[PDB]
């Protein structure tokens, strides 16, 4: 079974035939990282992670399954909200922000206890959008309901 | 036919590589004779063996003490990974979990692989032997 | 742009062939039976930073395997010499195009991850994050030098240019 | 010695997907 995050956090923080062979599958880890990027209406996303005993490589180990009409409806909601936001409001982000000589930022000291901002969500009026109001902005909606989705 | 290094009449030294950001040519025909060669009439031919073609290059604690610490941090009939699960279940004891992970890394780095699936009695017999 | 997008769709529809039957394939199920790997549950941004620092460590190990001392790789994945090279040192610096290709892939990945790291620190809005992620996948060819390393990659940029126009 | 045998067994398992067809 699984393992608490503090162990693998210590593994990545403090750190050779067994070590050298695990770096062969690095672009596969790049692909598994890039196919699971969070949607504009999500704030956080938890994923499982496989990792080596010494922190050689880290995978994401999950296929991003969505329900297709829900997915098209959510992106149409984002489309309407972003049109509304540009007709209302612009500073494009300065690219690569973190400089060349400084290491990438530690997660445990700077993001771990900082609460995130608000995401991009539509209003969803409670009279007409009543069949969709309880599940429209979850990560995997209706996952734990036996009546709509077959299981986990 | 080919020209030697004696048919140049006046090569000199190679003192400085650059100044002011401008690369200095070393005034000798050594590197041109390394890259290619000359004929009798002074034309230059270049060698063409650059297979890879390299598109960026063209334009530039004792182990017994570790065992005693693990026997301190293990209850009997339990593996090390199970002790990690129990201490990490914020965890209950972050400090002893951190200590157990540090002892595990210090035993992995000494060549002992697979220390996570190790029971208390087997580590006690390892310390005894 | 309409004609080129429709051309690529006609080519993908014409060159379609059914895949060959085979035994079903599972990599991480073979990785799990190996005792050298463990499993956990993490946040996406934390593993996104772990992946880019592991890629930096891998490229640094591939630099310092051949006892090279005169090259320097930045944390944002830029490789620069520290001095003016010689004849033999350029012969000892002959890596393939796959090295610089994986370098630019990790550079793209670090841009994509740090765009979220700048967001979860409260610096930019999600309305600005959605612009920033949209600029990266449109302008890979301008933000990275990855087009010099694979020429067929010129197909991948212009399509992302064409979808840039229509939308 | 054991770790390279483990990675070779995993590589042989990856090659088992096409082993009787490829050779």
């Amino acid at each position: 079974e699984d393992m608490p995050p503090e162990h693998v956090r210590k593994i990545i923080r403090d750190h050779k035939r067994v070590y050298l062979g695990a770096l062969k599958y690095m672009p596969h880890a790049v692909l598994k990282l890039l196919e699971n990027m969070p949607m504009p209406w999500e704030q956080i996303r938890d994923v499982p992670v496989l990792y080596h005993i010494t922190g050689a490589i880290s995978f994401v180990n999950e296929i991003p399954w969505v329900i297709e009409p829900v997915y098209i409806s959510q992106w149409g909601s984002m489309w309407i909200m972003m049109r509304r936001e540009k007709r209302d409001r612009f500073k494009r982000m300065r690219f690569p922000p973190f400089d060349d000589e400084e290491p990438p930022l530690d997660y445990a000291d700077n993001i771990l206890d900082v609460e995130p901002l608000e995401a991009i969500q539509l209003e969803l009026d409670p009279e007409e959008d009543a069949p969709v109001l309880d599940w429209f902005y979850d990560h995997q909606p209706l996952r734990d309901s036996r009546k709509y989705v077959n299981g986990s | 036919d080919i020209l030697a290094s004696e048919d140049v009449e006046g090569q000199e030294a190679a003192t400085l590589p650059s100044e002011g950001g401008v690369r200095i040519t070393p005034f000798n025909l050594q590197e041109e004779m390394e890259e290619g060669h000359f004929d009798a009439d002074g034309n230059y031919f270049l060698n063409r063996d650059a297979q890879i073609r390299d598109s960026w290059l063209d334009n530039i604690m004792s182990a017994q003490a570790l065992l005693e610490g693990l026997l301190e941090l293990l209850l009997p009939r339990e593996t090390v990974a199970g002790a990690l699960r129990r201490l990490g279940a914020q965890p209950s004891s972050p400090q002893r979990l951190d200590r157990l992970s540090g002892l595990a890394d210090q035993m992995v780095a000494r060549g002992n692989l697979g220390v996570y699936q190790e029971t208390r009695e087997r580590l006690a017999m390892r310390l005894k032997g | 742009s309409y004609q080129k997008l429709l051309k690529y769709y006609v080519l993908n529809a014409l060159k379609h062939r059914p895949p060959k039957a085979q035994k079903k394939r599972y990599l991480f199920r073979s990785f799990k039976a190996t005792k050298f790997f463990q499993s956990t549950k993490l946040d996406w941004v934390e593993v996104g930073l772990q992946v880019c620092r592991q890629g930096y460590n891998m490229l640094n190990l591939l630099i310092h395997r051949k006892n090279l001392n005169y090259l320097h790789l930045d944390y944002n994945f830029n490789l620069k010499p520290v001095k003016t090279l010689t004849t033999k040192e350029r012969k000892k610096s002959r890596f393939g195009n796959a090295f610089h290709l994986c370098r630019e892939v990790l550079r793209l990945t670090k841009l994509v991850v740090d765009s979220h790291v700048q967001y979860r620190l409260g610096n930019v809005d999600a309305f600005q994050l959605a612009d920033g992620l949209q600029y990266i996948f449109a302008h890979v060819g301008q933000l990275t030098g990855m087009y010099r390393y694979k020429y067929k990659l010129m197909r991948q940029i212009r399509m992302c240019k064409d979808l840039k126009h229509l939308i | 010695e054991e770790a390279d045998a483990i990675y070779a067994a995993l590589d042989k398992r990856m090659d088992e997907r096409r082993k009787e067809r490829r050779e």
